[PDB]
């Protein structure tokens, strides 16, 4: 009755003296009697009481006590949220994320924590682990960090290879874009653009000949391009690749 | 519980049909007919599509994408074709194979495909391109993708097992790594895969089930060779996987044999239930021949979404069975299975095809074809309005008047799929179109007028105020009475696919296939997403797979009944969850295992009050009673 009307604490001492103390501990962590509730948190291990106590700690402003309370309560999403609030310990946050088998939702939360970095590469790997690979696609290509994200996603889908290719080509690099082209499982495109590639890359193109024997325009057009290429070069390499062709 | 709607169809062809296929698209299914010369395509309405895909090259096999409208065709020359109907695009491979393609199979994700010919050549295709080729002795009947319980680094979906009349089974994948297991032998009829035990189930003509056990680096012979006492034709024997581990076998005989692997229990379903149905149906002026209840069954097909098993007798009777067992676990005995009223057919049924679109059935007998659909009894409640879908066309409307309860019977043009109401209007959506009705209430009589009809395609339509929200598997949009689109909102691909929605007052909620819950407010003229998307995930781990959802009056409390899928183990989970939007947590309620929650219901006006329906598990109570009563209890006298 007395806790229902206005008086909370007095009901809590009455609860303690009446032999039932769970709601007494709940009211202590509800009221400003954390010093008395500390032994109560000590002997009993109620996880809900621990979560409410950590909420009280983050309300009062104590960051390390609430961090430890959330750590011992197995609620480690609140741990990274508190790290966002004051700690900003992203290294330990990443360690906790790796150790505790993060899910897609926690992957979105750690994407949010990485949003306040300005680099977004860690965002790229985190969303790669997430599996949320549609808006991450456009964020990665939009922030010109397409290289690593494409390096990871080159084994999952190929319906959007062309825009990956064009957007990576405008960056000014062609050494790794060409390897992406070869691995993209597009024989005609890969060969027609290794036509424009240099002499050193031809060996890799020759390796593609070992991988894609169905086509025949690749070797013929490679031969045609090298026939008139600059002045005569070492015939040994040319005859080696001819013998490899058959 | 359910009603069956049968629609006869007009073949209108001189050439005898050979093959029938049903699309597996969740909305607006289509069916395909393969004849020696022509290739016909029909919509759900049963009319001939204007486009015709008949080609000079003879068609010998056709397959449907499990979750997409893309069709795959295989000719007699080994060439394959992939066709998208919605955009009408075709992509064919000339050098698909050098021999005629026998069977085509698709992995559940649809990423990979396997094409086998009579000469024994099996090619694995990533999409439409050749990846790996294998040469095997003698023809291979079928090939199905296998996923053994292997480490994550060694886990890949390209693994598959092929079985044929050669009696040789080998593991293969797109990486050209062929693991030759071989062994067994004989004329293998069918092959199946078991995930938890990594078991290969082989059915041959020798009436000997072979449950082969295989490991990544260890080969083990069949632990048990199950003998069948089957009086029917061994060649015509077919077995299907029912539930988690049930095996249902029929061999053109009156008896249906069900085997349970967990305790290796065999039971039989008979046709004397058909005798009881004839007794309960031949009680009026009905022209039905003498009861021949020893008839054999030609084809058996099971649908998981409807939980309906359809069996076809050779005298022209289609019998239906319902899996009343709760959860994905297989039934343990005959009591769980339920028997549903049958369908009378003129001639003996030949083929049955099942499509995962509300359990659509295509039935073929002789040269005649027909469609079968399952309609769930839908009941809608609003103030002064009770709506019941007793039959396909008959609609029962109940109006509460203090003087007396008024009952109205409404007749529609054809079958009606779904109904809704918002205290003023009655919105009905069927396969063809969507209609809105205004009901006028008067003590002498109630008259209903159709305000409008729009020919738009959608899964669920919810009417509020003056606008209707249409939801499709990927999106949700708003429509008005005139038919303008104020707004449309999309979803991401990996959050899941919209399965079912719930609406109450001014709050609507939907859950996707990947245990993702979205809450929307419709009090505003335009619907607005409240909060953020929430996976059904706890900090410790995933709770399970969502089964049913309910929302209370204000929208603060959401009741969830879910199954945890305990890997061929405990019967789902008899503990339910309550979710609070403010705290964004999922409190868990535990209740005694005597009952299993089935579907929650939330009170319309009271926030704190709700109710739950529970199915009583009769098997476990009997088992516990048998265990307990066999202890110092013998010859108790009197009062028993």
């Amino acid at each position: 009755v007395c806790e229902n009307m206005k008086q909370y604490l007095e009901a809590a001492e009455l609860y303690q003296k009446s032999g039932m103390l769970e709601k007494a501990a709940s009211l202590y962590i509800e009221s400003k009697d954390f010093k008395k509730a500390a032994p109560l948190i000590s002997m009993i291990k109620s996880p809900n009481l621990l979560k409410q106590y950590a909420k009280a700690k983050e309300s009062e402003g104590a960051y390390n006590e609430a961090e430890q309370t959330y750590e011992q309560a197995e609620s480690w999403e609140d741990v990274v949220r508190l790290n966002l609030d004051k700690l900003d310990n992203l290294r330990k946050a990443i360690a906790v994320l790796r150790t505790k088998c993060d899910t897609s939702t926690v992957c979105l939360m750690v994407a949010n924590v990485c949003e306040k970095q300005g680099n977004y590469g860690e965002l790229v790997e985190f969303l790669l682990k997430a599996g949320k690979k549609e808006e991450a696609f456009q964020k990665a290509q939009q922030y010109n960090v397409m290289d690593a994200y494409s390096d990871n996603m080159k084994d999952f889908t190929l319906e959007e290879r062309l825009r990956i290719a064009q957007y990576y080509e405008n960056q000014g690099i062609w050494v790794k874009a060409a390897k992406h082209f070869e691995q993209a499982k597009n024989p005609t495109k890969s060969l027609k653009l290794y036509l424009k590639a240099g002499d050193q890359y031809i060996d890799d193109m020759i390796d593609l000949v070992c991988r894609n024997k169905q086509q025949e325009s690749l070797q013929q057009t490679l031969l045609d391009y090298l026939l008139e290429g600059e002045k005569p070069k070492d015939p040994i390499y040319l005859l080696k690749l001819y013998d490899k062709l058959g | 519980m359910s009603l069956f709607s049968e629609l006869p169809l007009d073949a209108g062809t001189d050439e005898q049909i050979t093959q029938i296929a049903v699309s597996n698209v969740s909305i607006n299914p289509s069916l395909a007919i393969i004849t020696p010369h022509k290739i016909l395509l029909f919509n759900e309405c049963g009319e001939k599509h204007d486009y015709e895909l008949s080609r000079n090259i003879r068609c010998t096999y056709v397959q449907w994408h499990p979750s997409q409208p893309i069709i795959a065709l295989g000719w007699e020359t080994g060439a394959i074709t992939l066709w998208s109907e919605e955009t009408k695009v075709a992509k064919e491979e000339p050098n698909g194979h050098k021999s005629e393609i026998c069977l085509i199979q698709f992995n559940p994700s649809g990423s990979r495909m396997v094409s086998a010919d009579i000469d024994g050549n099996v090619t694995v295709w990533r999409g439409i391109n050749i990846v790996s080729q294998y040469k095997k002795e003698q023809s291979i009947t079928h090939a199905i993708f296998c996923e053994l319980n292997i480490d994550s680094k060694l886990k890949s979906g390209n693994l598959f097992f092929f079985g044929g009349k050669s009696g040789v089974v080998c593991l293969a994948d797109d990486a050209n790594h062929c693991s030759d297991v071989c062994k067994v032998g004989g004329s293998i009829k069918s092959l199946l895969f078991y995930e938890k035990e990594n078991s290969v189930i082989i059915i041959t003509s020798t009436l000997l089930l072979v449950m082969f056990k295989i490991s990544t680096s260890v080969k083990t012979g069949p632990s048990k060779r199950v003998k069948l006492s089957i009086s029917g034709d061994p060649q015509k024997l077919q077995s299907i996987w029912i539930g988690s581990c049930l095996l249902a076998t029929c061999s053109h005989e009156n008896m249906l044999r069900m085997w349970h692997l967990d305790q290796d229990d065999n039971y039989v379903l008979t046709l004397h239930q058909l005798a009881q149905q004839t007794q309960t149906q031949q009680g009026a002026a009905t022209v039905i021949q003498s009861t021949n209840t020893n008839d054999q069954i030609t084809s058996i097909q099971y649908e998981k979404r409807g939980k309906v098993l359809v069996a076809g007798t050779r005298e022209g009777r289609i019998i239906f069975w319902k899996n009343l067992s709760i959860g994905s676990e297989s039934p343990l005995d005959v009591d769980e299975w339920k028997m549903l009223p049958y369908v009378s057919v003129r001639q003996g049924v030949n083929s049955i095809a099942v499509g995962q679109n509300n359990g659509l059935i295509a039935v073929q007998y002789g040269n005649q074809i027909s469609l079968v659909q399952e309609t769930v009894i839908n009941g809608k409640m609003t103030d002064q309005v009770r709506l019941l879908q007793s039959s396909a066309n008959t609609i029962k409307i109940y109006i509460n008047n203090d003087i007396s309860n008024q009952v109205l019977h409404f007749q529609s043009k054809g079958n009606i799929k779904g109904l809704d109401c918002n205290d003023q209007f009655m919105l009905l959506w069927t396969s063809k179109t969507i209609e809105i009705h205004e009901i006028i209430i008067n003590p002498k009589e109630s008259q209903t007028k159709l305000v409008a009809s729009i020919q738009e395609k959608c899964l669920r339509s919810v009417i509020h105020k003056e606008n209707i929200i249409l939801v499709n598997d990927m999106e949700l949009n708003v429509l008005n009475f005139k038919g303008i689109q104020k707004q449309n909102l999309k979803f991401s691909e990996s959050e899941g696919k919209i399965l079912n929605v719930n609406v109450l007052n001014n709050h609507l909620i939907m859950w996707t296939s990947n245990n993702y819950i979205r809450l929307f407010d419709i009090s505003r003229r335009e619907v607005k997403q409240i909060g953020v998307t929430r996976r059904f995930e706890n900090s410790q781990g995933q709770l399970g797979q969502i089964r049913y959802c309910a929302v209370n009056s204000d929208g603060s409390k959401i009741v969830i009944t879910a199954d945890q899928r305990g890997k061929s183990g405990p019967q789902a989970d008899n503990k339910f969850y309550i979710y609070d939007v403010q705290t964004d947590n999922f409190l868990l309620y535990e209740m005694p295992a005597k009952c299993i929650p089935l579907q929650p219901y939330c009170d319309r006006k009271d926030r704190k009050f709700f109710g739950i329906s529970c199915i009583i598990n009769k098997n476990i109570q009997q088992e516990k009673n048998a265990d307990e009563n066999n202890d110092e209890n013998e010859d108790n006298k009197s009062d028993k």
